[PDB]
């Protein structure tokens, strides 16, 4: 394959040998793994050339003789190593399942499933739990009903493994998934019914708390204010606030919803009378009623809001306080070898964060005694992060695997994600921690340095700077960066450290972990990391990435403040290693991450490819655009070419160093940095 | 300003159009420019109006009448104009952007719209109309030089070097040399094929001149066509002959200590009418009209608050 | 205070409250009086 590549004659031969192989060792792993996948993208380069010639009646069913000739052999090869891999099986389980969705629903196909489904163990698909419900609906019979009968027994073994995303799906939207959720949920009851009852209610009141009334009526409100005083969109703003009516329609549940219905229900109910007396008169009068109300209650709500420092549960939701020794255990902890840690009590108050989203601290007093914070985002779709932690799973994988891995402790600080609903979860708090614009700002405000010191001295020189030109802004960050010190968190790292024997360790952590993150989040194309992002653990040094809700290079995509910038590699980061700079730890560390991830390419792109098809997932690419499919095509097609190291020249291939040394100079090139949207702050 | 015969506009980003006198080194008048600072001036030959190349409008002030208002407010564009060229004959005028789209303004029609546009990839730094009046030599951030005929429109795309912002371009009177330069700092000179009526235009690459250390602003020959100025970051306005591709003289504005950072970048070269002195704005607030044989300041402008960006030289009698 | 937390309604709100309260637990007794609150009041405020 590497000296003649893949087309018409190499194929046959390929598989040939790799069946010779699988002849003279059974047992052998690789044997298997490397036949499966060579049918797998025997399937797939003749798909594509189908679509190639034919598109751009009788092919189409020699086709099906043609591929169905090499799907039976690639099922079962997996199903096989997955067996023999017994704990390494990530990459086939996944093959299975593209397999399986896109041509399970012939015959021939599925009855290599059922076969397969029948001798593999069931704990294998706990680690594809998300891409299954994913598609708990597909419109082909014959698959959904394989995918129910697996759920169903995965109900039975290990219940704690599904209840969580299947009372989403239970509440969701769409009619379809709904309806097969419940459909599972009915036959997972009779096992237990407990489960079922227990998951339900918590996570109604779980999102009941992550957005209040007087919230949802501010976030409402404001889109409706945009709607109409803005693009004028009349028959849209009543579609916003119409749902918030219907939501009160079913009365005060909780004291909350009570006294929120006394203050301004009244009021809400009157201005929907005007709405009500527009829709039958339609006049200017009316509706200015209406808004004068709703800019009444806008403005009551503005001024609550910064009072809710924090929500008592006797108030807020007092079905979570009556909640005792749960069985119900506590999210993202379950783990078949592990005893079962559940939920004991959950604490009366929550701690408020005071952000832009407001998110909640949750936290839950385990059965094994110890507590576990969380951190209840509301209106923010979580499900990104969910695929994200998937992929640091795999990642950290690898790294223990390889052995100069190993030897360095190489792997990426992640945290437990679950989803609730499409808007809110729960993320799993990671303690010890703080930003690092809290950080500098903490550190500037004891040296009494000025925090925005950079950008003063930027506007100073040149109070355009927005509206400068390419070279213009060079010189004046240029110009910024000789006129400030930036040893800020070098030093602050020092001291904070209590001695120096641990001062070493920490710093060795920090520089690690961070050239890890910076090539795992190149290939993800993970971007948006203003230093809001990223967080680093005050004990053992390493840094944490959170909120990837850009993927793919959208923030290069979008026309507004693009950034041209591929992993932060500002100056202030560079000071914090060792003096001598990048040419070191940071360097060698990169050097080794990118040489795992190449040679387990496949296993990488295995787990891309799935979650980016993913329907539910496709409305992010779409709003990136400005059809679906073709747009996916090119975003895989970019991932594989860096995996590859052809990204930056597709004629020329790129080695390790060489790829890495380019990156760099990218990174930390004067002119990518200027470009980059001041919030993003290339000053730092 | 207008009635004399020299005239040196000065311009930054304190939202001024200084014009001062060259035998006296005092500002005879200010004028207003809200909104944006000014990328490039240009006086016209014709000496009716100068221009102000800003952030989304080409303004043009009068030069005759002192203290009025804008002329001409061209609107309707974005991302800035990076340089403004103009038709010997006075009626058309060229700009470019960071829109990738070039464009040319008819001043004697009255329409706010443009007439042509050739778009191109990457965003266009530099405009040079070729004396001849018939070709369009256009930059870009790419690296790749164009020459978009006024006449055929067939534009023959050509790139020095990949991968590299190619900020300044200028071609002499008398239509020998074109030389090129980007912020590696670099001086690609290139020998123009004699072609008028066939447009062949061909450049024939002759020196890779290794210019400066950092990044170079701007090139531009004398009228004479024996020097080439060099302007960069390093502080150091290099003069190159024609013939040779020498430093014949080279004018520094650094400090001579190394206690000192970022004293100011140097982006200006404009020759004076016989080529014996040279005009040189710098970013330390400060013009300087440097002797071209000796290497001496001989008067220094002051008085703008901001760095000057821009200049403006006419000894067209 | 008044039978009302302080620190549960944030410093501002809870002052305004508890002198609300206050108002309606003194017109159980006299219900037809003039009633003034004076919140953190200076010396001038009192005096007028």
């Amino acid at each position: 394959l590497n000296l003649q590549g893949i087309n018409e004659s190499t194929i046959p031969k390929v598989l040939q040998y790799y069946s010779a192989a699988t002849e003279h060792d059974r047992s052998w792993y690789k044997a298997w793994h490397a036949w499966a996948v060579m049918n797998f993208e025997a399937v797939l380069h003749y798909k594509h050339q189908n679509q190639a010639r034919d598109e751009k009646k009788k092919v189409t069913e020699d086709l099906s003789k043609t591929l169905l000739m090499y799907t039976v052999p690639a099922v079962q090869g997996f199903f096989r190593s997955i067996s023999l891999s017994r704990g390494n099986n990530l990459q086939d389980t996944l093959r299975v399942l593209t397999l399986w969705f896109d041509y399970g629903h012939w015959p021939d196909v599925n009855e290599a499933l059922v076969e397969g489904v029948k001798a593999i163990q069931i704990d294998t698909w706990l680690q594809v739990i998300p891409q299954l419900i994913a598609r708990i609906d597909t419109p082909r019979p014959l698959v959904g009903r394989l995918i129910h009968q697996l759920l169903t027994d995965i109900g039975r073994y290990h219940p704690q493994a599904l209840i969580y995303p299947l009372t989403v799906a239970s509440k969701s939207t769409t009619t379809a998934r709904h309806n097969a959720a419940n459909k599972i949920l009915k036959n997972m009851c009779e096992h237990s019914n407990t489960l079922v009852q227990q998951a339900m209610m918590v996570s109604e009141e779980l999102i009941r708390v992550a957005i209040l009334w007087h919230e949802m009526w501010h976030e409402g409100l404001e889109e409706a204010s945009r709607l109409y005083f803005g693009e004028r969109n009349v028959k849209g703003m009543f579609e916003v606030l119409e749902p918030l009516h219907a939501m009160m329609e079913r009365g005060p549940q909780t004291l909350k919803e009570t006294s929120f219905n006394q203050a301004y229900g009244r009021d809400l109910m009157e201005a929907q009378e005007w709405c009500r007396k527009y829709m039958k008169s339609g006049n200017v009068k009316d509706l200015t009623q209406a808004w004068d109300l709703y800019y009444h209650v806008f403005r009551r709500i503005s001024k609550q809001l910064p009072q809710l420092t924090s929500l008592e549960l006797q108030y807020v939701s007092p079905k979570l306080l009556m909640c005792r020794d749960l069985e119900l255990a506590v999210p993202g902890t379950y783990d078949p070898n592990q005893p079962i840690i559940r939920i004991q009590s959950i604490a009366p108050s929550l701690q408020v964060i005071t952000s832009k989203q407001r998110p909640r601290k949750l936290t839950l007093m385990g059965s094994n005694g110890h507590e576990f914070v969380f951190l209840l985002k509301g209106h923010e779709d979580l499900r990104q992060d969910e695929r994200v932690m998937q992929l640091f799973g795999l990642v950290n994988t690898l790294l223990a695997n390889d052995p100069t891995s190993l030897r360095k402790n190489l792997s990426i600080q992640r945290y437990a994600v679950i989803p609730l609903s499409t808007n809110s979860g729960l993320i799993g708090w990671v303690p010890h921690c703080d930003t690092l614009h809290a950080l500098i700002r903490d550190y500037r405000e004891k040296k009494k340095i000025l925090l925005n010191i950079e950008h003063r001295i930027m506007l100073r020189m040149a109070p355009d700077y927005d509206h400068l030109t390419l070279m213009q802004k060079v010189e004046v960050f240029e110009h910024a960066v000789n006129n400030t010190a930036g040893d800020d968190l070098a030093k602050l790292l020092w001291l904070k450290s209590p001695s120096s024997e641990v001062w070493f360790d920490r710093r060795t952590n920090y520089t690690r972990s961070l050239a890890v993150m910076s090539m795992v989040g190149y290939i993800l194309g993970l971007g948006d990391r203003h230093p809001s992002n990223l967080m680093l653990d005050r004990l053992s040094g390493k840094i944490l990435h959170i909120d990837f809700g850009d993927c793919f290079e959208v923030a290069m995509t979008r026309e507004k403040f693009p950034e041209k910038i591929p992993f932060r590699l500002t100056r202030m980061l560079t000071n914090a290693m060792e003096v001598t700079g990048l040419d070191g730890n940071y360097r060698i560390t990169c050097h080794t991450v990118m040489e795992v991830l190449r040679e387990h390419k496949d296993s990488v792109m295995a787990v891309l490819e799935a979650f980016v098809y993913d329907p539910l997932l496709n409305w992010r690419l779409m709003d990136t655009n400005t059809a679906l499919n073709k747009k996916a095509i090119q975003i895989i097609n970019r991932v594989r070419d860096k995996l590859t190291g052809r990204d930056f020249s597709h004629d020329d291939t790129l080695d390790v160093p060489t790829q890495v040394e380019l990156l760099i100079k990218q990174a930390t090139s004067h002119e990518n940095l200027c470009q980059c949207y001041i919030g993003w702050c290339p000053f730092w | 300003v207008g009635s004399d015969p020299v005239i040196l506009a000065t311009a930054g980003y304190d939202h001024t159009v200084r014009f001062w006198q060259a035998h006296s080194g005092i500002c005879t008048r200010t004028v207003q420019h809200q909104d944006s600072q000014v990328n490039a001036l240009e006086v016209t030959p014709d000496r009716s109006m100068i221009a102000a190349a800003g952030y989304q409008h080409i303004r043009m002030y009068d030069l005759n009448s002192n203290n009025p208002n804008p002329i001409i407010s061209y609107d309707g564009v974005n991302k800035n104009i990076a340089s403004v060229g103009f038709h010997e004959d006075g009626r058309w005028m060229y700009t470019g952007g960071e829109d990738c789209t070039a464009r040319i303004w008819d001043l004697r029609s009255r329409n706010l719209q443009c007439q042509r546009i050739f778009q191109v990839n990457a965003p266009i730094n530099c405009v040079c109309l070729h004396p001849n009046q018939a070709e369009l030599i256009v930059g870009d951030q790419s690296g790749a030089i164009h020459i978009w005929d006024l006449k055929t429109d067939h534009n023959e795309q050509l790139i020095p070097e990949p991968e590299v912002s190619i900020t300044s371009a200028h071609i002499d009177p008398d239509a020998s040399y074109m030389a090129a330069v980007n912020s590696t700092g670099n001086c690609y000179v290139w020998n123009l094929t004699g072609g008028i009526g066939d447009e062949v235009t061909q450049l024939i690459p002759k020196t890779k001149i290794p210019a400066h250390t950092r990044y170079a602003l701007q090139c531009r020959f004398s009228p004479d066509s024996t020097l080439l100025a060099t302007c960069s970051a390093d502080q150091t306005c290099k003069i190159w002959r024609t013939s040779n591709f020498s430093l014949m003289t080279e004018l520094s504005i650094k400090s001579g200590n190394p206690g000192e950072s970022s004293r100011g970048w140097m982006w200006g070269c404009a020759f004076s009418g016989d080529s014996q002195y040279i005009v040189t704005a710098s970013s330390d607030n400060l013009a300087r009209l440097w002797c071209v044989e000796t290497g001496e300041i001989k008067r220094e402008y002051g008085g703008h608050q901001k760095a000057v960006v821009c200049l403006a030289f006419n000894d067209s009698v | 205070e008044c039978w009302i937390d302080p620190l549960s309604m944030g410093p501002q709100k809870a002052l305004e409250t508890i002198g609300a309260n206050l108002q309606k637990q003194y017109e159980n007794w006299q219900p037809r009086a003039r009633y003034k609150q004076s919140l953190d009041p200076t010396v001038d405020e009192v005096k007028k």
